[PDB]
């Protein structure tokens, strides 16, 4: 939206049958965010798991 | 420590600091200029 506050990548986790698509990371406030890498646009910051 | 703590006052947001604003705001250009300082700093030592 507009409140974009950086928070803390306090856990990463990455897995072969997951694939090289997604990198799943936990947040210092309690939340869960996905980031899936693409060869189109630089990064993009997909699921919210808990907001 | 100082500059560590008003940045977990934000985020759970209660209450901020009279007048430490001005060293936040700032913190981030004395992080740059800190580690830009060091850089010539150790040179200095190792030339000694």
């Amino acid at each position: 939206g507009e409140n974009e506050e950086i928070i803390g990548g306090t856990a990463l986790e990455y897995n072969v049958e997951a694939g090289p698509s997604k990198f799943l990371i936990g947040t210092e406030s309690g939340s869960i965010l996905t980031a899936n890498k693409k060869l189109k646009k630089p990064v993009e910051i997909t699921t919210r798991y808990g907001l | 420590r100082l500059l560590k703590e008003v940045k977990y006052f934000l985020l759970l947001r209660l209450e901020v600091p009279t007048t430490a604003k001005d060293i936040y705001t700032k913190a981030e250009t004395y992080r740059t200029q800190i580690v830009a300082l060091d850089m010539i700093v150790d040179n200095y030592n190792h030339i000694k």
